[PDB]
């Protein structure tokens, strides 16, 4: 969906130690949003395991039930090779799938 | 930077904390926050989290048990209660939930007599188990020449509907009267066949009179607490037949301002010690003994009445009210006022 | 999905985690979840099991670090009770330290080094405070070359450059680099990385920042 | 710390390890790790000093590159002749954004060194004059380190007069108090009833008249054995006349109470000025503690302590007889 | 001789925290093209 969060206030200058400002949130309808402030400085010392919506992805990709980039050697190999059970009552099904992950 | 008179403050924890007390606490007139401590704990350590008093400043996370936790006012404010707490066995924090004075807040009169009875007459309800009740009451009235007969004459009253309302409980306690200066000068003493008399200890109460420590007027708390000590003492021998079953309740008035003995702090542990007090892990004993401080002359320390003062959990023993008249109206508020008294969920001693 | 509010904590504080519940298609789900916290030895010191049940997907928790605790890189493992055997971490470094008054940030000219580069490894120094104003002080950087899984340092590639204007400048000399290993053929670095060690310091000398750029 | 026993029950396998954690009495360190540093303040032939630094590296290896964090004292400055001569000198460097400050606010040099041998010392030295004057003057110091080590460290400081510029504390066992205060309460005519309500505050606890007999001096503090001829007020000290107290003051004062031996002494203090666990109590002649000479008996006959003897005699009289008023 | 403000009126800051706004937020408001809006107020450290 989306997700932005943004000043409140009208630019202006830089806040002071110990003042109010609007924090504006233009995120998804029925939606919770958790908010979570930290200083810079935290950073500067360690800078790893930082949720971010590219690892989130990430993992999210690295779990396709398919492994070939594309194509087979031949036609049960491609449905297998891109997560798909081909079975007809001719007798044309494809390969059987063991292993949860891919192969290699 | 400062909050003025009917500001109001919110609190609210983070997430995976539970927020008990008062949310919104808004500043009265009396220079005092409305409601209860605002507190966030989330319920992991043996014992809740003693959360932090507005005013105060706590040093110590760990909530384990034996784990203590320590307290520190601002700058210019008297701590009321107990500066260390430790988490004792059972799921409960030592001594008192502290509280930052400043030198105007008092005490109005319903909030004395309110926090008085509520740690009184529990006090007394275990009292009954079970004539002369098993209970003794030390009236300890300061009369230097630092208070003046105003306040004096006005504290003698405060104690006559004091005696009166305890009467009406139907409870006939063991009273000593005892008014000090340069030197204690006993009255009533506990030994006596008339110290369960409530008449006569109220009209002892009454022959009793600002001049008779005028000659005299220093003030020395120290031999004051030190007569009383005389009086639950025993010559030994006695090792008495039913000593530790005796509850000891000591109340009395006092600037706090005393020169002379020094820090009178020193005979309480005495008292302590005779009693077998806080000397046992599994016995604390600490529901056989009380002491009540209260405020009446014009500059009063509450440094020193909560030194003496003791502190217990969810109870108040250190009180100042406003003037004279507000210190009376708490023990007329009394002597109609009829709570509840239950026991309920009580054990016996203890085949 | 574990979310940690700070990566990095120090002994006496808390740790503020929550978990996010969701199904393969990436949206709110109520299930068992346990939850476990294995120390720098990887041994569970505490283990849980909440369900996202009612909670839109949202497990808010937090684990209190004891004053004596063992320093180390922590983690907090977590996996659904209908499946142990897919297990999700996330972890969280435990030290005694303190925050800085300004970052320090090291980047080469180029994002690589060329073998037969004569000019060799030129490295800028860009320091400014946390609030966005800019370093004055001097700084202490030195190079090195790191084969697999080991560090040969190089004490001849030393510098000490003044740092100016919130910002300065340190180059690797070719020559200096070809010494540091024993082999006369340059070729045989082709595969090898190098590491640079920077050090800020102020003119008051109340702060003193430490980074590094490696690989 | 105390003997418990473990109970188990079932079948099954365990372990069980019980390790106790606490602060041991090393020491032995005497840290100061791979450094030697021994800083000195001397005169010249304002005021201007010299402040001689020697440091070396405890290892087999000449130190690398290291750092001279100085702090000058409050009031001083090093000159800025010195610190070009240190500047332009090999193996030594500092930041010209250093140099070009003037006596304005330097109070804080830092002097970058190239390499610090293992064998020798390498001592260098500059000038430090003094452009602000004021009393009580704030002890300097000096850290040195490596660059890439912080923890490992030597920080000393240094005082025109306080030894090893450290500051007055009395110290005993593991509790000390600080000692950077006046000798006593103070010195314009003390009539009787300032001596009375000045001895009634709530603050004061013990009043004695005490006759100095044994004066056991030291280098922190100085032992003032002190005798109670009488106790006009009775402190917090359960101590009955002819019993002895042990008196601690700072160095500092001891030009200031000039108290003789074989003399009586009129002195009262508050009952924060105590030292030491019971019986074993040590009074404290702290900036709030009373002292004043008593005329002994056949003194106070002389045309110049008639007034004096007369005060203090209705004094000690009002004070046992009436005792402190309200 | 003398000015700027007395050493007692001076509030001091203390609170300097690491991390903070650790709470949660429902977006109701009116959704307009299909984007709902929060304006909080919140106080920032010292
Ligand atoms: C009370 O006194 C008796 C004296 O014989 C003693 O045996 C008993 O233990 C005491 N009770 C308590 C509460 O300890
Ligand atoms: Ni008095």
């Amino acid at each position: 969906g989306s997700l932005v969060v943004k000043s409140g206030q009208s630019e202006d200058r830089q806040p002071v130690p110990g003042q109010q400002m609007t924090l504006k949130i233009e995120g998804d309808h029925g939606a919770r949003v958790v908010l979570v402030a930290v200083d810079k400085g935290v950073f500067v010392l360690n800078k790893k395991n930082k949720l971010t919506q590219s690892k989130i992805w990430d993992v999210v990709e690295k779990a396709d039930i398919g492994c070939t980039p594309g194509s087979g050697k031949d036609y049960a190999g491609v449905f297998s090779d891109a997560g798909l059970t081909f079975t007809s009552s001719s007798g044309q099904q494809t390969a059987q799938r063991a292993e949860l992950q891919c192969p290699q | 930077p400062y909050y003025n008179v009917s500001d109001e403050i919110s609190f609210h924890c983070y997430d995976g904390y539970t927020l008990r007390g008062s949310a919104n606490r808004t500043c009265q007139v009396n220079g005092r926050w409305s409601g209860q401590t605002a507190i966030c704990d989330n319920g992991a350590g043996y014992c809740s989290n003693p959360g932090i008093p507005i005013g105060t400043r706590k040093v110590g996370s760990q909530y384990r048990l034996e784990d203590s936790v320590t307290y520190h006012c601002s700058r210019g404010l008297t701590l009321r209660g107990s500066q260390r707490r430790t988490c004792q066995e059972g799921g409960s924090w030592s001594g008192t939930e502290p509280s930052c004075q400043d030198s105007f807040m008092y005490d109005t009169p319903q909030e004395v007599a309110e926090a008085f009875l509520s740690s009184l007459t529990e006090t007394i309800e275990g009292v009954d188990a079970e004539p002369s009740g098993s209970m003794n009451i030390y009236l300890v009235l300061d009369g230097s020449g630092s208070i003046g007969a105003s306040d004096f004459t006005g504290a003698k009253k405060c104690l006559v509907n004091l005696i009166e309302k305890v009467a009406s409980y139907g409870v006939k306690p063991r009273y000593g009267l005892v008014t000090y200066a340069t030197y204690p000068k006993i009255w009533v003493k506990v030994s006596e066949a008339d110290s369960s008399n409530a008449d006569w200890v109220t009209k002892q109460l009454n022959e009793i009179n600002y001049e008779d420590h005028k000659l005299k007027s220093g003030t020395n708390t120290k031999k004051a607490l030190q007569a009383v000590y005389s009086m639950m003492s025993w010559p030994d021998d006695v090792p008495p037949e039913g000593w530790n079953r005796t509850r000891h309740v000591i109340i009395l008035m006092t600037d706090g301002l005393h020169n002379m003995g020094g820090d009178p702090i020193t005979v309480i542990d005495e008292i302590r010690d005779l009693l077998y007090i806080g000397k046992d892990r599994k016995n604390p004993r600490e529901d056989y003994l009380d002491v009540y401080v209260f405020g009446v002359g014009p500059l009063v320390n509450q440094v020193n009445i909560n030194a003496l003062a003791s502190k217990k959990d969810n109870e108040q023993h250190v009180f100042k009210v406003k003037d004279m008249e507000n210190l009376e109206d708490v023990f007329y508020q009394m002597i109609d006022e009829s709570q509840s008294l239950s026991l309920c969920g009580m054990v016996w001693e203890h085949d | 999905f574990i979310q940690t509010d700070k990566t990095i904590y120090t002994p006496g504080s808390t740790v503020l985690y929550r978990i996010f519940t969701v199904n393969h298609k990436l949206l709110p789900v109520g299930r068992t979840v346990m939850v476990n916290i294995e120390n720098p030895e990887g041994i569970p010191v505490k283990q849980d099991s909440l369900s996202s049940q009612n909670q839109l997907g949202v497990l808010p928790l937090s684990w209190d670090i004891p004053e004596l605790v063992n320093m180390g890189q922590w983690k907090i493992r977590a996996y659904y009770e209908n499946s142990p055997q897919q297990v999700f971490s996330t972890e969280f470094e435990v030290k005694e330290y303190v925050l800085p008054s300004f970052e320090v940030i090291v980047e080469p000219t180029e994002k690589f080094y060329y073998i037969y580069n004569e000019k060799g490894l030129e490295v800028t120094i860009t320091a400014r405070f946390l609030y966005g104003k800019k370093v004055e002080g001097t700084a202490f950087v030195i190079f090195g070359i790191q084969d697999g899984e080991q560090r040969i340092s190089l004490p001849e590639s030393l510098k000490r450059i003044p740092i100016e204007d919130g910002s300065g400048e340190v180059v690797l000399s070719r020559k200096v680099l070809l010494d540091g290993v024993q082999n006369p053929r340059a070729e045989d670095l082709v595969g090898k990385s190098l590491y640079v060690s920077a050090t800020v310091i102020l003119h008051s000398g109340s702060d003193m920042v430490q980074a590094e750029r490696s690989g | 710390n105390e003997g418990f026993t473990v109970t188990a029950e079932g079948k099954g396998q365990g372990t069980l390890s019980v390790v106790t954690m606490y602060h041991a009495k090393a020491k032995d360190q005497l840290t100061c790790n791979k450094f030697d540093l021994k800083v000195t303040i001397k005169p010249a032939p304002k005021n201007t000093m010299i402040l001689e630094i020697c440091t070396r590296y405890r290892g087999d290896q000449d130190a690398t590159m290291s750092i001279l964090d100085i702090s000058m004292m409050t009031g001083f400055a090093p000159d800025t002749d010195d610190l070009k001569q240190l500047a332009n000198g090999v193996d030594r460097y500092i930041s010209k954004y250093e140099l070009d400050k003037a006596f304005s606010d330097r109070n804080t040099l830092i002097i970058y060194l190239d390499k610090v041998s293992h064998s020798e010392d390498d001592c260098l030295a500059f000038k430090v004059h003094q452009y602000f004057n004021v009393e009580l003057i704030q002890p300097g110091a000096v850290k040195v380190y490596a660059y890439y080590n912080l923890e490992e460290s030597c920080t000393r400081f240094y005082h025109p007069e306080k030894e090893d510029g450290k500051l007055n504390k009395l110290c005993r066992d593991e509790l000390c108090r600080c000692a950077e205060e006046n000798c006593f309460i103070q010195k314009d005519k003390v009539t009787l009833e300032e001596r009375l309500d000045k001895a009634c505050e709530p603050g004061v606890d013990y009043v004695y008249k005490t006759r100095l007999v044994k004066v056991q001096l030291s280098n922190d503090f100085d032992e003032y054995i002190m005798a109670i001829e009488q106790t006009i007020k009775s402190g917090s000290d359960e101590v009955q006349v002819g019993q002895q107290r042990t008196f601690i003051s700072p160095i500092k004062c001891r030009e200031a109470l000039k108290l003789e031996e074989k003399k009586h002494y009129l002195m009262w203090g508050l009952s924060s000025d105590f030292w030491g666990e019971k019986p074993n109590l040590s009074y404290i002649i702290g900036k709030d503690t009373w002292v004043e000479h008593w005329p002994e008996e056949d003194e106070c006959q002389d045309e110049e302590n008639q007034k004096q003897c007369q005060d203090l005699g209705a004094f000690t009289e009002s004070m046992v007889v009436f005792g402190c008023p309200n | 001789d003398e000015d700027i403000i007395a050493e007692e009126n001076i509030v001091s800051r203390s609170e300097f925290p690491e991390s903070w706004l650790w709470n949660v937020e429902d977006l109701k408001e009116p959704p307009k093209n299909g984007i709902s809006t929060k304006l909080m107020n919140i106080f920032l450290k010292d």
